[PDB]
Protein backbone atom coordinates (compact mmCIF):
# COMPACT_ATOMS: atom_id res chain seq x y z
CA UNK A 1 0.00 0.00 0.00
CA UNK A 2 2.97 2.54 0.98
CA UNK A 3 4.00 2.51 -2.80
CA UNK A 4 0.19 3.20 -4.05
CA UNK A 5 0.48 6.10 -1.40
CA UNK A 6 4.00 7.82 -2.65
CA UNK A 7 2.35 6.88 -6.13
CA UNK A 8 -0.63 9.64 -5.13
CA UNK A 9 1.47 12.19 -3.72
CA UNK A 10 3.93 12.74 -6.35
CA UNK A 11 0.83 13.34 -8.77
CA UNK A 12 -0.51 15.49 -6.63
CA UNK A 13 2.63 17.84 -6.06
CA UNK A 14 3.81 17.95 -9.44
CA UNK A 15 0.71 19.51 -10.87
CA UNK A 16 1.27 23.24 -9.30
CA UNK A 17 -0.88 24.17 -11.77
CA UNK A 18 -3.82 22.69 -9.35
CA UNK A 19 -1.87 23.39 -6.21
CA UNK A 20 -0.85 26.92 -6.76
CA UNK A 21 -4.98 27.71 -7.83
CA UNK A 22 -6.53 25.95 -4.91
CA UNK A 23 -3.46 27.99 -2.14
CA UNK A 24 -3.84 31.31 -3.83
CA UNK A 25 -7.75 31.52 -3.83
CA UNK A 26 -8.69 29.12 -1.05
CA UNK A 27 -5.62 29.31 1.55
CA UNK A 28 -4.20 33.23 0.94
CA UNK A 29 -6.94 35.05 -0.49
CA UNK A 30 -10.02 32.59 0.68
CA UNK A 31 -8.40 33.11 4.31
CA UNK A 32 -10.72 34.10 7.24
CA UNK A 33 -9.21 35.78 10.16
CA UNK A 34 -10.93 34.18 13.36
CA UNK A 35 -12.53 36.85 15.92
CA UNK A 36 -9.65 38.56 17.45
CA UNK A 37 -11.02 39.11 20.57
CA UNK A 38 -9.89 36.89 24.01
CA UNK A 39 -13.99 36.08 24.15
CA UNK A 40 -12.95 32.59 22.72
CA UNK A 41 -9.90 31.45 23.09
CA UNK A 42 -6.98 30.75 20.19
CA UNK A 43 -4.48 27.74 20.27
CA UNK A 44 -1.69 28.11 17.74
CA UNK A 45 -3.44 25.51 15.29
CA UNK A 46 -5.55 27.78 14.62
CA UNK A 47 -3.63 31.05 14.12
CA UNK A 48 -0.77 29.88 11.68
CA UNK A 49 -2.52 27.10 10.07
CA UNK A 50 -1.74 28.37 6.83
CA UNK A 51 1.28 28.30 7.57
CA UNK A 52 1.47 25.31 8.78
CA UNK A 53 0.21 23.66 5.61
CA UNK A 54 2.17 25.44 3.17
CA UNK A 55 4.91 23.63 5.29
CA UNK A 56 3.70 20.37 4.67
CA UNK A 57 2.92 20.75 1.60
CA UNK A 58 6.55 22.04 0.81
CA UNK A 59 8.12 19.31 2.91
CA UNK A 60 6.79 16.53 0.61
CA UNK A 61 8.22 18.96 -2.42
CA UNK A 62 11.41 18.54 -0.93
CA UNK A 63 11.19 14.80 -0.19
CA UNK A 64 10.26 13.93 -3.73
CA UNK A 65 12.68 16.45 -5.13
CA UNK A 66 10.45 18.38 -7.32
CA UNK A 67 12.43 21.46 -6.60
CA UNK A 68 11.45 22.54 -9.98
CA UNK A 69 7.43 22.65 -8.15
CA UNK A 70 8.61 23.98 -4.86
CA UNK A 71 10.41 27.22 -6.03
CA UNK A 72 7.32 28.17 -8.41
CA UNK A 73 5.22 27.22 -5.65
CA UNK A 74 6.57 29.54 -2.90
CA UNK A 75 7.56 32.34 -5.31
CA UNK A 76 3.91 32.80 -5.80
CA UNK A 77 3.26 32.81 -1.75
CA UNK A 78 5.17 35.42 -1.11
CA UNK A 79 3.71 37.60 -4.17
CA UNK A 80 0.14 36.53 -3.42
CA UNK A 81 0.61 36.90 0.67
CA UNK A 82 2.53 40.55 0.47
CA UNK A 83 -0.69 41.34 -2.09
CA UNK A 84 -2.92 40.87 0.80
CA UNK A 85 -1.28 42.70 2.98
CA UNK A 86 -1.22 45.34 0.33
CA UNK A 87 -5.09 45.13 -0.08
CA UNK A 88 -5.52 45.52 3.33
CA UNK A 89 -7.86 48.17 4.29
CA UNK A 90 -11.08 49.34 7.10
CA UNK A 91 -11.74 47.29 9.91
CA UNK A 92 -9.49 44.13 8.78
CA UNK A 93 -6.23 46.10 8.77
CA UNK A 94 -5.40 45.18 12.12
CA UNK A 95 -6.03 41.67 12.77
CA UNK A 96 -5.65 40.40 9.38
CA UNK A 97 -2.57 42.09 9.10
CA UNK A 98 -1.38 40.65 12.32
CA UNK A 99 -2.86 37.46 10.87
CA UNK A 100 -0.07 37.56 8.10
CA UNK A 101 2.76 38.72 10.41
CA UNK A 102 2.53 35.34 12.53
CA UNK A 103 1.94 33.41 9.49
CA UNK A 104 5.19 34.34 7.87
CA UNK A 105 7.12 34.38 10.88
CA UNK A 106 6.01 30.56 11.07
CA UNK A 107 6.92 30.07 7.50
CA UNK A 108 9.95 31.68 8.25
CA UNK A 109 11.18 30.07 11.42
CA UNK A 110 10.88 26.27 9.35
CA UNK A 111 12.81 27.61 6.33
CA UNK A 112 15.44 28.55 9.22
CA UNK A 113 15.13 24.87 10.56
CA UNK A 114 15.92 23.48 7.43
CA UNK A 115 18.39 25.40 6.44
CA UNK A 116 20.40 24.86 9.96
CA UNK A 117 19.44 21.04 9.37
CA UNK A 118 21.19 20.62 5.90
CA UNK A 119 24.16 22.36 6.80
CA UNK A 120 24.74 20.64 10.28
CA UNK A 121 22.76 16.96 9.67
CA UNK A 122 25.63 14.67 7.36
CA UNK A 123 22.61 12.49 6.35
CA UNK A 124 21.95 15.11 3.82
CA UNK A 125 24.90 16.27 2.38
CA UNK A 126 26.18 12.31 2.66
CA UNK A 127 22.91 10.99 0.45
CA UNK A 128 22.93 13.10 -2.10
CA UNK A 129 25.12 14.21 -5.27
CA UNK A 130 27.47 17.49 -4.50
CA UNK A 131 25.62 19.01 -7.58
CA UNK A 132 22.49 18.07 -5.59
CA UNK A 133 23.69 19.43 -2.19
CA UNK A 134 25.22 22.54 -3.70
CA UNK A 135 21.53 23.30 -5.01
CA UNK A 136 19.23 23.10 -2.07
CA UNK A 137 21.41 25.11 0.24
CA UNK A 138 21.40 27.30 -2.85
CA UNK A 139 17.54 26.88 -2.80
CA UNK A 140 16.54 27.07 0.88
CA UNK A 141 18.97 30.14 1.45
CA UNK A 142 17.66 31.78 -1.04
CA UNK A 143 13.74 31.47 -0.04
CA UNK A 144 14.97 32.39 3.97
CA UNK A 145 15.93 35.58 2.33
CA UNK A 146 12.96 36.02 0.79
CA UNK A 147 11.23 35.32 3.38
CA UNK A 148 12.58 38.08 6.05
CA UNK A 149 12.56 40.25 3.29
CA UNK A 150 8.76 39.18 2.78
CA UNK A 151 8.56 39.98 7.29
CA UNK A 152 10.49 43.31 6.58
CA UNK A 153 7.94 44.30 3.59
CA UNK A 154 4.19 43.20 5.00
CA UNK A 155 5.23 45.17 8.62
CA UNK A 156 5.80 48.67 7.12
CA UNK A 157 2.83 47.94 4.89
CA UNK A 158 1.16 47.37 7.60
CA UNK A 159 3.07 49.52 10.06
CA UNK A 160 2.37 52.48 7.70
CA UNK A 161 -1.22 51.70 6.66
CA UNK A 162 -1.66 52.16 10.82
CA UNK A 163 -0.14 55.39 10.92
CA UNK A 164 -2.97 56.39 8.08
CA UNK A 165 -5.14 55.18 10.72
CA UNK A 166 -4.50 57.32 13.32
CA UNK A 167 -3.37 60.37 11.82
CA UNK A 168 -7.44 60.43 10.60
CA UNK A 169 -8.19 60.05 13.87
CA UNK A 170 -5.25 61.21 16.44
CA UNK A 171 -4.98 64.60 15.99
CA UNK A 172 -8.83 65.71 16.49
CA UNK A 173 -8.79 63.51 19.55
CA UNK A 174 -5.98 64.62 20.93
CA UNK A 175 -5.75 68.58 19.96
CA UNK A 176 -9.56 69.57 20.21
CA UNK A 177 -10.95 66.96 22.06
CA UNK A 178 -12.15 67.73 25.15
CA UNK A 179 -13.77 65.61 28.23
CA UNK A 180 -15.60 63.90 15.14
CA UNK A 181 -13.13 61.44 17.27
CA UNK A 182 -12.88 61.16 21.00
CA UNK A 183 -9.97 59.35 22.72
CA UNK A 184 -12.08 56.91 23.32
CA UNK A 185 -11.54 56.13 20.01
CA UNK A 186 -8.06 56.60 20.27
CA UNK A 187 -7.81 53.82 23.13
CA UNK A 188 -10.04 51.43 21.41
CA UNK A 189 -7.84 51.81 17.99
CA UNK A 190 -4.70 50.73 20.09
CA UNK A 191 -7.05 48.34 22.31
CA UNK A 192 -7.80 46.54 18.88
CA UNK A 193 -3.87 46.30 18.47
CA UNK A 194 -3.47 45.08 22.03
CA UNK A 195 -5.79 42.39 22.02
CA UNK A 196 -4.69 40.76 18.28
CA UNK A 197 -2.05 40.57 19.34
CA UNK A 198 -2.42 39.06 22.61
CA UNK A 199 -5.15 36.76 20.48
CA UNK A 200 -2.97 35.65 18.20
CA UNK A 201 0.10 34.78 20.10
CA UNK A 202 2.32 37.62 18.93
CA UNK A 203 5.51 37.93 20.81
CA UNK A 204 5.09 40.86 23.20
CA UNK A 205 8.16 42.28 21.80
CA UNK A 206 6.40 43.23 18.49
CA UNK A 207 3.74 45.01 20.44
CA UNK A 208 5.93 46.92 22.10
CA UNK A 209 8.02 47.80 18.94
CA UNK A 210 4.52 48.61 17.16
CA UNK A 211 2.76 50.40 19.70
CA UNK A 212 6.17 52.60 20.29
CA UNK A 213 6.27 53.37 17.21
CA UNK A 214 2.76 54.47 16.86
CA UNK A 215 3.20 56.53 20.19
CA UNK A 216 5.70 58.42 18.51
CA UNK A 217 4.06 59.46 15.55
CA UNK A 218 1.08 60.53 17.69
CA UNK A 219 3.27 62.28 19.69
CA UNK A 220 4.90 64.37 16.13
CA UNK A 221 1.60 64.72 14.10
CA UNK A 222 -0.23 66.51 16.90
CA UNK A 223 2.71 68.63 18.31
CA UNK A 224 2.65 69.84 14.77
CA UNK A 225 -0.63 70.89 14.40
CA UNK A 226 -0.28 72.85 17.68
CA UNK A 227 2.58 74.67 17.44
CA UNK A 228 0.69 76.00 14.24
CA UNK A 229 -2.47 76.23 16.47
CA UNK A 230 -3.21 80.41 16.82
CA UNK A 231 -5.52 81.78 19.10
CA UNK A 232 -5.88 78.28 20.76
CA UNK A 233 -2.73 77.37 23.39
CA UNK A 234 -4.96 78.47 26.24
CA UNK A 235 -4.31 77.75 30.14
CA UNK A 236 -7.71 75.85 29.87
CA UNK A 237 -6.10 74.01 26.42
CA UNK A 238 -3.07 73.18 28.09
CA UNK A 239 -4.51 71.01 31.28
CA UNK A 240 -7.43 69.72 29.03
CA UNK A 241 -4.29 68.29 26.41
CA UNK A 242 -2.58 66.73 29.57
CA UNK A 243 -5.84 65.08 30.57
CA UNK A 244 -5.58 63.24 27.28
CA UNK A 245 -2.22 62.49 27.21
CA UNK A 246 -2.51 61.18 30.83
CA UNK A 247 -5.08 58.67 29.61
CA UNK A 248 -2.20 57.31 26.59
CA UNK A 249 0.10 56.86 29.72
CA UNK A 250 -2.65 55.18 31.84
CA UNK A 251 -3.62 52.73 28.86
CA UNK A 252 0.49 51.81 28.38
CA UNK A 253 0.57 51.44 31.96
CA UNK A 254 -1.71 48.87 32.13
CA UNK A 255 -0.58 47.07 28.83
CA UNK A 256 2.40 46.15 29.57
CA UNK A 257 4.27 49.42 28.41
CA UNK A 258 6.83 51.09 30.36
CA UNK A 259 7.95 53.60 27.89
CA UNK A 260 4.96 55.06 26.86
CA UNK A 261 5.93 58.40 28.63
CA UNK A 262 9.20 58.34 26.50
CA UNK A 263 7.07 58.78 23.52
CA UNK A 264 4.94 61.42 24.54
CA UNK A 265 7.42 63.73 25.90
CA UNK A 266 6.67 66.61 23.31
CA UNK A 267 3.04 66.40 24.15
CA UNK A 268 3.75 65.98 27.73
CA UNK A 269 6.33 69.05 27.88
CA UNK A 270 3.78 71.21 25.78
CA UNK A 271 1.26 70.53 28.40
CA UNK A 272 3.77 71.53 30.94
CA UNK A 273 4.66 74.80 29.42
CA UNK A 274 1.05 75.93 28.92
CA UNK A 275 0.25 75.86 33.08
CA UNK A 276 3.55 76.58 34.49
CA UNK A 277 4.09 79.98 35.63
CA UNK A 278 5.46 82.44 32.89
CA UNK A 279 5.79 85.91 34.09
CA UNK A 280 9.35 86.71 35.72
CA UNK A 281 12.79 85.36 34.08
CA UNK A 282 13.05 83.11 36.68
CA UNK A 283 10.38 81.06 35.67
CA UNK A 284 11.43 80.80 31.48
CA UNK A 285 14.94 79.24 33.70
CA UNK A 286 12.56 76.24 35.04
CA UNK A 287 10.70 76.07 31.67
CA UNK A 288 13.66 75.42 29.99
CA UNK A 289 14.85 72.67 32.19
CA UNK A 290 11.35 70.71 32.26
CA UNK A 291 10.75 70.92 28.64
CA UNK A 292 13.91 69.16 27.96
CA UNK A 293 12.69 67.86 24.43
CA UNK A 294 11.99 71.13 23.32
CA UNK A 295 14.40 73.87 21.47
CA UNK A 296 14.96 77.14 21.78
CA UNK A 297 13.00 77.89 18.64
CA UNK A 298 10.02 75.96 19.85
CA UNK A 299 9.75 77.59 23.06
CA UNK A 300 9.37 81.00 21.57
CA UNK A 301 7.17 80.20 19.24
CA UNK A 302 4.85 77.95 21.43
CA UNK A 303 5.17 80.98 24.41
CA UNK A 304 4.39 83.76 21.75
CA UNK A 305 0.39 82.10 21.12
CA UNK A 306 -0.05 81.86 24.33
CA UNK A 307 -3.66 82.44 24.96
CA UNK A 308 -4.19 84.57 28.21
CA UNK A 309 -7.26 85.05 29.50
CA UNK A 310 -9.85 87.78 30.06
CA UNK A 311 -8.52 88.24 33.40
CA UNK A 312 -4.53 86.51 32.95
CA UNK A 313 -1.96 89.05 32.56
CA UNK A 314 0.03 89.05 29.23
CA UNK A 315 3.88 88.18 29.66
CA UNK A 316 6.27 90.87 29.78
CA UNK A 317 7.75 92.23 26.77
CA UNK A 318 11.32 91.76 28.91
CA UNK A 319 10.54 88.01 28.73
CA UNK A 320 9.95 87.90 24.90
CA UNK A 321 13.28 89.64 24.40
CA UNK A 322 14.77 87.17 26.77
CA UNK A 323 13.42 84.51 25.39
CA UNK A 324 14.50 85.71 21.54
CA UNK A 325 17.78 86.47 23.45
CA UNK A 326 18.40 82.60 23.78
CA UNK A 327 17.52 81.58 20.24
CA UNK A 328 19.86 84.00 18.76
CA UNK A 329 22.89 82.27 21.03
CA UNK A 330 21.42 79.16 19.76
CA UNK A 331 21.50 79.35 16.37
CA UNK A 332 25.19 80.07 16.26
CA UNK A 333 26.50 77.08 17.79
CA UNK A 334 25.69 75.24 14.53
CA UNK A 335 27.72 77.26 12.62
CA UNK A 336 16.63 74.52 11.37
CA UNK A 337 12.70 73.62 11.61
CA UNK A 338 10.23 74.11 14.75
CA UNK A 339 8.29 71.27 13.60
CA UNK A 340 9.00 67.46 14.15
CA UNK A 341 9.46 64.91 11.27
CA UNK A 342 7.35 61.92 12.04
CA UNK A 343 8.90 58.63 11.64
CA UNK A 344 6.94 57.45 7.93
CA UNK A 345 9.84 54.46 7.39
CA UNK A 346 11.05 52.27 6.54
CA UNK A 347 10.93 50.77 9.86
CA UNK A 348 13.08 47.94 11.09
CA UNK A 349 11.13 44.39 11.16
CA UNK A 350 10.45 43.70 15.20
CA UNK A 351 9.99 40.27 14.40
CA UNK A 352 14.07 40.09 13.05
CA UNK A 353 15.04 40.80 16.57
CA UNK A 354 13.61 37.91 18.25
CA UNK A 355 15.12 34.28 17.96
CA UNK A 356 13.00 32.11 15.37
CA UNK A 357 10.25 30.05 16.94
CA UNK A 358 12.46 26.57 17.70
CA UNK A 359 10.68 24.23 14.97
CA UNK A 360 9.17 21.17 16.28
CA UNK A 361 7.23 18.66 14.57
CA UNK A 362 3.81 19.74 13.09
CA UNK A 363 0.35 17.61 14.05
CA UNK A 364 -1.72 16.96 10.34
CA UNK A 365 -4.12 19.46 10.48
CA UNK A 366 -6.84 21.24 8.30
CA UNK A 367 -9.83 23.53 9.29
CA UNK A 368 -13.28 21.50 7.94
CA UNK A 369 -14.27 25.22 6.68
CA UNK A 370 -11.74 24.75 3.99
CA UNK A 371 -12.49 23.40 0.58
CA UNK A 372 -9.29 22.07 -0.55
CA UNK A 373 -9.77 19.13 -1.81
CA UNK A 374 -5.93 18.61 -3.27
CA UNK A 375 -4.08 20.07 -0.60
CA UNK A 376 -6.04 18.00 2.05
CA UNK A 377 -5.71 15.23 -0.03
CA UNK A 378 -2.04 15.43 0.40
CA UNK A 379 -2.35 16.01 4.24
CA UNK A 380 -4.37 13.14 5.43
CA UNK A 381 -1.82 11.12 2.72
CA UNK A 382 1.04 12.09 5.00
CA UNK A 383 -0.96 11.48 7.95
CA UNK A 384 -1.36 7.61 7.11
CA UNK A 385 2.17 7.37 5.80
CA UNK A 386 3.59 8.77 9.42
CA UNK A 387 1.94 5.70 11.22
CA UNK A 388 2.84 3.19 8.75
CA UNK B 1 17.27 11.69 -4.64
CA UNK B 2 15.56 14.46 -2.61
CA UNK B 3 15.50 16.21 0.72
CA UNK B 4 13.90 14.30 3.34
CA UNK B 5 12.88 16.37 6.78
CA UNK B 6 11.36 15.10 9.90
CA UNK B 7 8.29 17.59 10.85
CA UNK B 8 5.23 15.56 11.58
CA UNK B 9 4.00 13.75 14.32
Amino acid sequence: NATQINEELYRLLEDTEILNQEITEGLLKGFEVPDAGVAIQLSKRDVVYPARILIIVLSEMWRFGLTKQSESFLAQVLTTIQKVVTQLKGNDLIPSGVFWLANVRELYSFVVFALNSILTEETFKNGMTDEEYKEYVSLVTELKDDFEALSYNIYNIWLKKLQKQLQKKAINAVVISESEYTMDDILTFFNSIYWCMKSFHIENEVFHAVVTTLLNYVDAICFNELIMKRNFLSWKRGLQLNYNVTRLEEWCKTHGLTDGTECLQHLIQTAKLLQVRKYTIEDIDILRGICYSLTPAQLQKLISQYQVADYESPIPQEILRYVADIVKKEAALSSSSIFITPETGPFTDPFSLIKTRKFDQVEAYIPAWLSLPSTKRIVDLVAQQVVQ
Amino acid sequence: HGFHLDILK
